[PDB]
């Protein structure tokens, strides 16, 4: 029952635990619900922000009831579940792109992406239509190398057609590039190396500002190291 | 069989694996060659994140396939 009502394994074990320790102070900013920066929770803030920018749902009605409570202020349960699923200890930093990939199988697919595979001089070509909540591809219009073709030339994987909304997680280090080279998206998570810690933050393309914790700081997409983007059409 | 793994710098190393091997075994071979602990490793194939508990045959990883390595960020 517990595993069918909420849609994930060991659901009975989780729901008996105490979620109060993860009730971070939160506010509403530009309609989005964001978390105040504390206990290195920035990876949780930017992870749940992309779920809001993507307008994603969860497959089971039980998990969505948890996610809906997160957006209304009851952030204790879902935040704990992100630590419980990803296997991260409270107060410790984590990877937001790793969290989104583990969340993908629980999210209803709300979009589509065509990934074209071609080489340096069009020697071998193929197209496929991906329909997943999170797809690991290049956040740039360039693409990434993906091995050799039967002619000894490197493949290139780029997103050419976008339907609906999906989260494209970059396959590599945080990339800085001109804004007009990224895929057309609505929000970009950036990752700054402060010197061995890091700071996660989201860039709202509409307002042209940046979600930083519970505030709204200025930012420039041209100098932001993007790690994943909520691509839309 | 042999597979290729694109690393952090852009160079491509080759691994000697079996279709019955698990992803944790592939991460152990990357640690044994690049010195990166599997706790900092993320393997992507065909745009999908590879689970630790599954085998290469579960992801239909054929002979001479290419995986992408990306370091886990600490935010
Ligand atoms: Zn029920
Ligand atoms: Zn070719
Ligand atoms: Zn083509």
């Amino acid at each position: 029952h517990m595993d069918s009502h909420y849609g994930f394994d060991k659901a009975g074990e989780f729901h008996m635990l105490d979620h109060t320790g993860f009730a971070f102070p939160s506010e509403v900013v530009n309609g989005r619900r964001v978390l105040k920066t504390t206990d290195n929770n920035c990876w949780v803030n930017v992870t749940c922000l992309q779920l809001q920018f993507a307008r994603f749902r969860f497959k089971s009605a039980g998990l969505q009831a948890m996610w809906e409570s997160y957006c209304t202020g009851d952030v204790a349960m879902f935040v704990h579940w992100l630590y419980w699923l990803t296997g991260v200890d409270k107060g410790q930093p984590s990877d937001s792109e790793n969290a989104l990939n583990m969340l993908s199988k629980y999210i209803v697919p709300a979009g589509s992406v065509t990934i074209e595979r071609v080489t340096h001089d069009g020697c071998c070509c193929s197209k496929r239509v991906v329909t997943a909540p999170v797809v690991n591809a290049s956040v740039l219009k360039l693409g990434v190398e993906d091995g050799l073709c039967p002619h000894g030339l490197n493949y290139i994987d780029k997103v050419v057609v976008v339907k609906g909304t999906t989260i494209v997680v970059n396959v590599g280090k945080p990339v800085v590039a001109p804004s007009h080279l990224f895929l057309k998206g609505v929000s970009y998570t950036t990752f700054l190396d402060n010197g061995v810690a890091g700071h996660y933050t989201v860039f709202d393309h509409d307002t042209g500002m940046v979600h930083d914790g519970d505030v709204f700081v200025p930012g420039d997409l041209n100098v932001s190291p993007v790690t994943n983007v909520v691509v839309s059409e | 069989m042999q597979i290729f793994v694109k690393t952090l710098t852009g160079k491509t190393i080759t691994l000697e694996v079996e279709p019955s091997d698990t992803i944790e075994n592939v991460k152990a071979k990357i640690q044994d060659k690049e010195g990166i602990p599997p706790d900092q490793q993320r393997l992507i194939f065909a745009g999908k994140q590879l689970e630790d508990g599954r085998t290469l045959s579960d992801y239909n990883i054929q002979k001479e396939s290419t995986l992408h390595l990306v370091l886990r960020l600490r935010g």
